[PDB]
């Protein structure tokens, strides 16, 4: 059957302030199969508080989720979203960036 | 508000 | 002014891991509402908007009642479509479904749809008339022939004519500060440097409602479409959308570029250009 590759975004819920408490976003979409492990990382380690939206899906049927926490950004902390799928021969690690 | 009696397939 | 209402069911079948997964979404326009989970521990339908909570007991035990009756539903099919195209007890499956009705700033009634698919391919849906069906291919002709003598559609059809549409007016007028709205995108422009000659200029749609917008660039005029780098509008996580679309552009030749805007609550689109 249909298998279609994630596209992945991460980004923070308002402009990141160091400081300053916000939301960090990884947005997963236009996969298929449903089965996919999404994780939040700072400094390469996997954030244990990480909620995510309701499983939805698109106008041609392909699936999108809203992966979330709360933080704070600093100028020296890394944060990055990892994602496995059967479209992916290893996970892919997609590092954030605040003009992104 | 969700539709009632839905049918089978 | 324009509006509507979707519901959203997914069904993966769990072979040799027990109950099928079942979620239940529902939506007015780009705000979900309602939400039901079967893995959760509640089995009952939940607010997922702040203006639902306002309904009493009868609304929850009714919209509960019939979401473990679509559930039921579900559960059925899967077998159903693996009894066709040879599918082993073995492996697992999709079985997804929209239904809902649109309307326009007087509120009237536009349209209705009813949608079906298993496994990521189209399979069987409502006509725009709601009186016929699509099938998608042969096994979905089987579905039809059965639908069709029912008079599945004529059921479907009252719905998403009248139910539909009422319910929808009752939701738009109890989240009136949430749902009649519309937020004109903060848009802003930034500059990164790639090298000494050329450089990023990236244009910035934040905190719209609702999701739909369009971003592009013009180089003295002439669409840039081919050379235009545009992201998925996205979630912000709080109710509003996100997008953003970039060029790479030589140094000196800024002032050549504009980047431009259309949202519903913008009264003139944006032209923007860089200083």
């Amino acid at each position: 059957m249909i298998q279609r590759t994630p596209k992945i975004q991460v980004y923070s819920r308002h402009p990141a302030e160091n400081g300053k408490s916000n939301f960090l976003n990884c947005y997963v979409s236009g996969f298929h199969p449903s089965d996919i492990e999404v994780d939040l990382l700072k400094n390469g380690e996997r954030i244990e508080k990480v909620e995510h939206s309701d499983l939805s899906f698109s106008k041609d049927w392909s699936f999108y989720l809203l992966y979330y926490t709360e933080f704070t950004p600093t100028e020296k902390d890394e944060y990055a979203c990892r994602v496995n799928h059967v479209t992916l021969s290893q996970p892919k690690i997609v590092k954030w960036d605040r003009d992104m | 508000s969700l539709f009632n009696t839905i049918a089978v397939l | 002014g324009s509006h509507s209402m979707r519901y959203f069911f997914t069904s993966v079948s769990r072979p040799g891991r027990g109950e099928p997964r079942f979620i239940a979404v529902g939506y007015v326009d780009d705000t979900q509402f309602v939400r039901f989970d079967s893995d959760a521990a509640s089995q009952r339908m939940e607010p997922r908007a702040p203006w639902i909570e306002q309904e009493g007991p009868e609304y929850w035990d009714g919209e509960t009642r019939k979401v473990k009756a679509h559930s039921q539903t579900h559960r059925v099919d899967l077998g159903t479509l693996r009894g066709y195209y040879n599918q082993s007890e073995a492996g697992s499956h999709t079985v997804q479904r929209m239904y809902g009705c649109d309307v326009g700033s007087d509120w009237r009634f536009l349209r209705g749809y009813h949608q079906y698919a298993y496994d990521g391919k189209d399979y069987i849906a409502l006509k725009e008339d709601l009186r016929s069906w699509t099938a998608a291919d042969m096994a979905a002709q089987t579905t039809k022939h059965k639908w069709e003598a029912a008079h599945v559609a004529e059921q479907l059809r009252a719905y998403l004519e009248g139910t539909c549409v009422e319910w929808l007016r009752r939701y738009l007028e109890n989240g009136k500060e949430t749902l009649q709205r519309t937020d004109a995108p903060k848009t802003h422009m930034t500059h990164h440097a790639v090298s000494d000659h050329e450089a990023t200029l990236r244009c910035w749609a934040l905190s719209f409602y609702p999701a739909e917008i369009t971003l592009t660039w013009q180089r003295d005029g002439e669409d840039q479409t081919q050379d235009t780098e545009l992201v998925e509008t996205r979630p912000a996580g709080d109710g509003t959308f996100q997008k953003w679309a970039a060029v790479v552009v030589p140094s000196g030749q800024e002032q050549r570029y504009t980047c431009h805007v259309q949202h519903e609550g913008l009264p003139k689109p944006l032209t923007l250009r860089w200083e």
